[PDB]
């Protein structure tokens, strides 16, 4: 269980993915030219999980950049770490996806997808032992949502015994580009229920609110949102990227976090978020204001939780504080999964911080997120509003009815374990 | 990349085209001879302005445009005027005899003699595109060519380019400047015939523009030149996202996603601000708040109707110039807590915002003050149907007595075509009522 292949798709997917690579590159001591200039051996020990080695001690992200128009990837290529990516791993079309899941999944995306799979195959072929794949995308647009989920299906067909993990940005009317976002997200969620093992649910409303209410940013940009996402993705992948005992690979994480195959949608959180002691870190990481799915943890129960602490700190105190959280709020942890909170600690803290903590929760409260999308979907679908954009690509209404039913079923399955 | 081909049909379409292309040249630094010093890639490129201008190896920036009219005198002025070098002669196409304010002549008797040549010329433009996005078609409702030839051309473009996008800028008739009693017949005929062939149509009510010129620019008796300079600023606002880049820039196609909830419901209402004279603008900086407030003043609408008495299905704000999101968001919040803005129950209520940082430009000798920031609101409101109701009623008055119908029948049309078109308009009016009713 060594190599992970990363895919980033569409505008959101590429913009967040670029930031992710800048952040972990810095952490691993890799400069924009792919040269290592670090001072700790911890930096390189597991570097091969995310990077290939090239001639001259060069490290190259095992990353594939996908889009149906050139704009965002041109920007990535011009960005800070843009020259670090494999040039042959930029795979893009010209026509765009028009914020349309059907264009991403059935028409425009269908025309590009084989060339993406060719690059995926080339990367997979040079893996000693491929763990699986991580995809970054939004669910509200056309390419990341429609083409991203098409890719996931084809990857599963070709690599059915590998793990599929996604960082999936969920749309919100408060931070929205178009009105059809709920249609695109509903169509996508059904694909994710079936074809991913682990999905981190990142709600743009939560990101916005953290930026505005907590960080005191009067007018958050997508860039400000992406800074939070960056930091979170770094935190949640720490256990994959550095020496450790717990959740050290994608499958072991899945086995610890997913007690029923469809309930694999996680709420991530980060601390600190401020306009620091172990107790404070621990309280803030479990604080709903620090979580990124816009769901209230007190409205549900935790099936499983992974906590990851970073920095030099007392492991004794970490263990003490994590026990204190569970023992003092034991009702929010389902009693039929004993010892369902696992904690890891990594000595290397993220940039600019002496210590931090990252939270990954499998909570039945996540049903609130799917409920919100379901409501927004129905408000339009009851009048078949905006559907011509999809029927024009060959889809029929029955596919919308089925996706809506599938998502309502997911909501029902969470609620069942909330009352278990 | 994504090229857009403009087609200017009949007198209104051509003269509005003149004003638009002059304005585009000024916005982009293109001289009347087509040279553009700031453009360092000679003979081609993929800059934003290349969506509207091709380039020759000799450095000429050539509009991706065809001008067509059934008589020669309007296009002759282009051929002999200030921007005569801008256009290749084959882009300017004329016949000898016009449609005489008769849709039937424009679509059939005269139009049919030149339609193949026009398609051949459009094909020549299309063959130079690497990723053609679609067409923008400029025409009057009221003229014989603007109505009948446009319809014929739209039908033929559907056949030859499939569902490639076709947008219209359509000039709706006003008594202050109209030249034919039969304009309501022509308007209904062309609206019926084009409806299935157009993806999005921006109606421009000449009466709305006439009264804006009179009221906001203090022009005693507006001429076409006055009207067209204002119209071009509005068209420019709408196309700016296609012609300029920018971080906060949002493509017109993305606004269209929100604006068109059903194929027939594809007529956005444009409202533009600020329209102000140099004398009044001097020492008076109109803020983002001020210009945004002005978009909900019906007097600034490009079609006379009352959105306060209808329902919204979308609201988009297209800003240009010195504008930042913080100020937009603040202006929008104020407006929310003070305006008659009611949405249908099946659409989200959030306003969709785009910002193009390139400041607005004015043509020398014009009436508009040069301003640091401007805005065009595009809304989808049930109120726009009032424009159809007014035209439909004038149609009914004359058609009940079959007044002037013999002019159309004489050119080969049947009364059946009139009733079919009018029934389609009655269905469109009903469509607009239905979308506004609350969900059960
Ligand atoms: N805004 C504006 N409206 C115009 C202009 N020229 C004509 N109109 C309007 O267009 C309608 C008349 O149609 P035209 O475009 O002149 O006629 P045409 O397309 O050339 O058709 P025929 O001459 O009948 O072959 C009337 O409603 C006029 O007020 C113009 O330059 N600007
Ligand atoms: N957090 C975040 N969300 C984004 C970004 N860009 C777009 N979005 C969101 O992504 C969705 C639109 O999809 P997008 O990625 O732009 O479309 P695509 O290129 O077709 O995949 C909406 O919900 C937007 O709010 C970004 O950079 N960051
Ligand atoms: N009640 C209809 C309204 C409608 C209007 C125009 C149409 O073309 C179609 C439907 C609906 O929302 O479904
Ligand atoms: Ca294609
Ligand atoms: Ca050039
Ligand atoms: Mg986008
Ligand atoms: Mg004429």
């Amino acid at each position: 269980m060594r190599e992970i292949v990363h895919i980033q798709a569409g505008q959101c997917g590429n913009q967040i993915g670029a930031k992710f690579w800048e952040v972990i590159s810095d952490e691993h001591g890799i400069d924009p030219t792919g040269s290592y200039h670090g001072d700790s051996d911890l930096q390189l020990e597991r570097i091969n999980v995310y990077y290939n080695e090239a001639t001259g001690n060069k490290y190259v992200p095992r990353a594939i950049l996908v889009d149906l128009e050139p704009g965002t990837m041109d920007s990535v290529r011009s960005g800070p770490f843009g020259q670090i990516f494999r040039p042959d791993n930029f795979v893009f079309g010209q026509s765009g996806a028009g914020n349309n899941w059907a264009k991403g999944h059935y028409t425009e995306g269908a025309e590009l997808v084989d060339s993406v799979l060719d690059v995926v195959r080339k990367e997979s072929e040079s893996c000693d032992c491929l763990q699986g794949f991580q995809l970054t995308h939004s669910l509200g647009g056309g390419t990341g949502s429609g083409m991203g989920t098409l890719l996931i299906s084809k990857i599963r067909e070709e690599y059915p015994d590998r793990i599929m993990n996604t960082f999936s940005v969920m749309p919100s009317p408060k931070v929205s580009d178009t009105v059809v976002e709920p249609y695109n997200a509903t169509l996508s969620v059904h694909q994710l229920v079936e074809n991913t093992d682990e999905t981190y649910c990142i709600d743009n409303e939560a990101l916005y609110d953290i930026c505005f209410r907590t960080l005191k940013l009067t007018t958050p940009t997508y860039g400000d949102l992406n800074h939070l996402v960056s930091a979170t993705m770094s935190g949640v992948t720490t256990c994959l990227r550095f020496p450790g005992q717990l959740n050290a690979d994608l499958r072991k994480l899945a086995v610890n976090m997913v007690p029923f195959p469809r309930l694999h949608f996680f709420m991530p959180g980060f601390a600190p978020l401020t306009s620091l002691t172990v107790p404070e870190l621990t309280q803030q990481m479990f604080d709903s204001k620090n979580m990124m799915a816009a769901c209230d943890p007190r409205h549900g129960r935790y099936l499983t939780v992974a906590a990851i602490f970073r920095g030099r700190m007392s492991m004794k105190e970490v263990d003490e504080q994590m026990l204190n959280v569970q023992n003092k709020n034991s009702s929010y942890f389902v009693e039929w999964i004993p010892n369902n909170v696992k904690t890891a600690v990594c000595d290397i803290p993220p940039r600019g911080l002496k210590m931090s903590a990252t939270f990954i929760g499998n909570s039945t409260a996540i049903q609130e997120l799917f409920k919100r999308i379901s409501e927004q979907f129905t408000a339009m679908f009851r009048r078949k509003a905006f559907l011509h954009w999809y029927t024009g690509e060959g889809m029929d209404e029955m596919e919308f009815t089925e996706a809506e039913s599938n998502m309502n079923d997911l909501v029902s399955e969470y609620q069942q374990y909330q009352d278990a | 990349m994504r090229e857009c081909i403009s087609i200017h049909v009949g007198q209104a379409g051509v003269q509005i085209g003149n004003a638009c292309w002059e304005l585009y040249c000024l916005e982009h630094g293109i001289q009347p001879d087509g040279q553009m010093p700031s453009d360092k890639t000679i003979g081609g490129g993929d800059d934003s302005f290349n969506t509207f201008f091709s380039e020759t190896g000799a450095g000429k920036h050539v509009p991706r445009a065809v001008f067509v009219d059934l008589e020669p005198t309007v296009i002759d002025e282009v051929r002999t005027g200030t921007y005569r070098q801008l256009f290749h002669p084959e882009q300017l196409i004329t016949g000898k005899e016009d449609a005489a304010n008769n849709y039937a002549r424009g679509h059939y008797t005269i139009g049919k003699e030149i339609i193949d040549l026009v398609l051949d010329r459009i094909r020549k433009l299309a063959d130079q595109c690497t990723g053609l996005q679609g067409f923008l078609v400029f025409h009057s409702f009221g003229g014989g060519t603007g109505s009948g030839f446009t319809s014929l051309l739209m039908e033929r473009l559907s056949v030859d380019y499939g569902k490639k996008s076709k947008l219209e800028f359509s000039i709706y008739p006003a008594p202050q400047v109209s030249t034919a009693v039969v304009e309501p017949y022509n308007s209904i005929l062309t609206t019926h015939t084009t409806l299935e062939h157009s993806d999005c149509a921006f109606m421009v009510d000449n009466e709305a523009i006439y009264d804006i010129c009179r009221r906001n620019l203090d022009i005693e008796r507006p001429t076409y030149t006055n009207l067209n300079r204002l119209i071009s600023q509005i068209v420019s606002s709408i196309t700016a996202s296609l012609r300029f880049d920018g971080a906060l820039n949002v493509d017109l196609t993305e606004f269209q996603t929100n604006l068109v909830p059903y194929p027939r419901i594809h007529f956005p209402l444009a409202t533009y601000a600020p329209v102000i004279s140099a004398e009044k603008a001097y020492h008076e900086q109109l803020s983002v708040a001020e210009i945004t407030n002005a978009c909900f003043e019906p007097a600034n609408q490009m079609v006379k109707c009352d959105p306060r008495h209808g329902k919204y299905m979308a609201c988009c704000l297209l800003y240009r110039g010195d504008v930042v999101p913080k100020d937009v968001n603040a202006a929008i919040a104020t407006i929310k807590t003070k305006r008659s803005i009611q949405f249908v129950d099946w659409c989200p209520t959030g306003f969709k915002v785009g910002i193009n940082y390139q400041p607005p430009t004015v043509v020398p000798g014009g009436d508009l003050a040069k301003v640091q920031r401007a805005v065009c609101m595009l809304s989808n409101t049930t109120a726009i149907a009032e424009a159809w109701a007014r035209l439909d009623h004038k149609f009914d008055l004359m058609y009940a007595k079959r007044a002037f119908v013999h002019w159309y029948v004489g050119e080969g049309m049947e009364e059946g075509e009139f009733s079919e078109a009018r029934e389609d308009m009655a269905a469109l009016e009903k469509d607009y009522e239905e979308v506004g009713v609350d969900s059960v």
